[PDB]
DNA sequence: ATTGTCATGGAATTTCGC
DNA sequence: ATTGTCATGGAATTTCGC
DNA sequence: GGGCTGTGTTTGTATCAAGTTACCTGAATGGTAGGTGGGGAAGTCCAAATATTCCTAGTAAGACAATTGCATTCAAGGCCTGGCTGGTGAAACCTGTTTCCTGGGAAG
DNA sequence: GCGAAATTCCATGACACTACCTTCCCAGGAAACAGGTTTCACCAGCCAGGCCTTGAATGCAATTGTCTTACTAGGAATATTTGGACTTCCCCACCTACCATTCAGGTAACTTGATACAAACACAGCCC
């Protein structure tokens, strides 16, 4: 199923609100075309590593431990969902 | 079927230093998955300590070195001495 | 016939984390072929010191913000408050936590 | 079976654990593994190349106790093969159907 | 005693694509230790693929997934197809 | 509501030569 | 410088009764 | 002097968890016999660390020169904030379907 | 001589090292999920005005970069001296493999219990 224009779903306040959690007061208007780029790099290195686990067990559902196993691979461990 | 866990053994530690304290479901899974991760760091460094010294044997010496590597500074002083109590108490028994 | 009283090995060492369950997670995880009888004892102690040290610190932050139960925000905040606990979990995200309160003291208003 | 009822296929199954019931296919599988065995002596078994050979080499082996090709008993005359009969070219095809 | 190595099997690859080329001693050890490290990444991810799917068996399918994880992008397209040639050539033999 | 088979080489057999 | 076998139930066989 | 947003205190119930248990099986223990792995004691040989000097190279330093870095002022642009509108996201409801999900089973 | 009973006969099949592997079935349930409807409230998108921050231009001051010299210590080669890692050989205790027995935990259920959230009115802290 194909639904495009959804890198533009990461809206303009929801990058500002993520900026405020990092402790950032004033931002530019050109981070919005940088953040959407660095985000899709990070999801093209997790979903590419997650699907090769789900294809390997011949599952059609990328389950909760799969993503945690992908994040185990990169060296960014996620607790709380298992694994 | 059966999912093994460390959830029961948290209430036997939570009710040791904070006996009037509950703990939520979604916070159990963190202390559940804290254990399984900090398990296989210590095991998976004691494992690779077996190959580095050409032995097929995980002793209780090799778990001690694989805790002085993963834990930094002041945790590496306590969690060593909080294990050698539980071994010397164990071996004097049985 | 009957047999003696089955005394668990977690009660024969004064721990709370099991040693029977740890000793079948060193022979079904392919870590090595032989696993000593004292190794899952010694490992269930180190799993028990570090389970206290978070929950000791997670008990305080629950108390300092007037809470009975420990929600993951406290686990988020008990970690990264202690220095040496943070250097263990320096790479590790805790789910549903947010960050510590922090301003770089240059963004303060004028 | 639901495809087989479309064609008019009457499916027939053997009695279980009885491979002797399926008669000819257990014989020709001892033919295919004696043709593809003989071709593939002394080379890597690249047998996907040699499958158009087999249903043209076995289908023109004379049955040595019937003395006919599989081609003749199926069609009636040989195709352009090496060593094909001219003994049927002295006849009319419009009448050798009932022959 | 005996130190096993991959040093000999480099000259059987160095003299395939650059037949007029030598290689130094201290550069052999890099391509020696490149192999032993890239060995146990692929094995040590195929190993942990055995536990994740509850099998005691390292197949030649599990090495293929533990190469599509470690190698990025365009190496993951070639080193898969540079293995399935060497298996299909292998299994049609013997 | 199903069931051997059939290529294959001694060896026996038939043709038949004159 | 080696080679079937042997328990087992119809079924045929023998005993034998008088 | 006033105002706004964050903050606190109190109540009720829903939800989440705490509770106790019933069983039942899974697993956890007890007692043993066996072999193997490892641990321990030894030795010739091995690799590193030292005591030395010697010489040399670059390290250390003193002087000088010029650029850069800094601090200020100038100019305006860019961004933050807010008064507003609406389109979607989410929460609650219903389900059929699809996939799994080990697990058992048949058959070639 | 027929029948009943006691006996010998002989044609035959299975034992040879065995489990996996594949694909379809079954199945119950459940897993949610993918699908879809529904509604309300909220978060995002819109646009502009004011101000503050950044960028630039600059002059200058010291910081820094280069040049030069006396020199200290690093490195290498040496002899030697010394400190040990690993190879070696052997034995014992410890781990394992096993079954039987039993206990404990996980699921599960019914109940209970307790806390957190949502709401409302007010208080306090900080800022314009
Ligand atoms: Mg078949």
């Amino acid at each position: 199923k194909v639904l495009r224009d959804n890198i533009q779903g990461i809206t303009k306040p929801a990058i500002r609100r993520l900026a405020r959690r990092g402790g950032v007061k004033r931002i530019s208007g050109l981070i919005y075309e940088e953040t959407r780029g660095v985000l899709k790099v990070f999801l093209e290195n997790v979903i590419r590593d997650a699907v090769t686990y789900t294809e390997h067990a011949k599952r059609k559902t990328v389950t909760a431990m799969d993503v945690v196993y992908a994040l185990k691979r990169q060296g960014r461990t996620l607790y709380g969902f298992g694994g | 079927s059966r999912k093994e866990s460390y959830s029961v053994y948290v209430y036997k530690v939570l009710k040791q230093v904070h006996p009037d304290t509950g703990i939520s479901s979604k916070a159990m899974g963190i202390m559940n998955s804290f254990v399984n991760d900090i398990f296989e760091r210590i095991a998976g460094e004691a494992s690779r300590l077996a190959h580095y010294n050409k032995r097929s044997t995980i002793t209780s010496r090799e778990i001690q070195t694989a805790v002085r590597l993963l834990l930094p500074g002041e945790l590496a002083k306590h969690a060593v001495s909080e294990g050698t109590k539980a071994v010397t108490k164990y071996t004097s028994s049985k | 016939k009957a047999r003696a009283k089955a005394k668990t090995r977690s009660s024969r060492a004064g721990l709370q984390f099991p040693v029977g369950r740890v000793h079948r997670l060193l022979r079904k995880g392919n870590y090595a072929e032989r696993v000593g009888a004292g190794a899952p004892v010694y490992l269930a102690a180190v799993l028990e010191y570090l389970t206290a040290e978070i929950l000791e610190l997670a008990g305080n932050a629950a108390r300092d913000n007037k809470k009975t139960r420990i929600i993951p925000r406290h686990l988020q905040l008990a970690i990264r408050n202690d220095e040496e606990l943070n250097k263990l979990l320096g790479k590790v995200t805790i789910a549903q936590g947010g960050v510590l309160p922090n301003i770089q003291a240059v963004l303060l208003p004028k | 079976a639901e495809w087989a009822k479309e064609r008019g296929i009457h499916l027939e199954f053997s009695t279980p654990y009885h491979p002797q019931s399926s008669g000819k296919v257990e014989r020709k599988n001892s033919d295919i593994k004696r043709l593809l065995t003989k071709l593939l002596v002394g080379r890597p078994t690249k047998w996907y190349d040699l499958l158009p050979v087999v249903q043209l080499a076995l289908n023109n082996t004379y049955s040595p106790v019937l003395k006919y090709t599989p081609h003749q008993l199926l069609f009636g005359i040989d195709s352009n093969t090496p060593f094909a009969n001219q003994d049927t070219l002295d006849l009319t095809r419009e009448e050798e159907l009932s022959l």
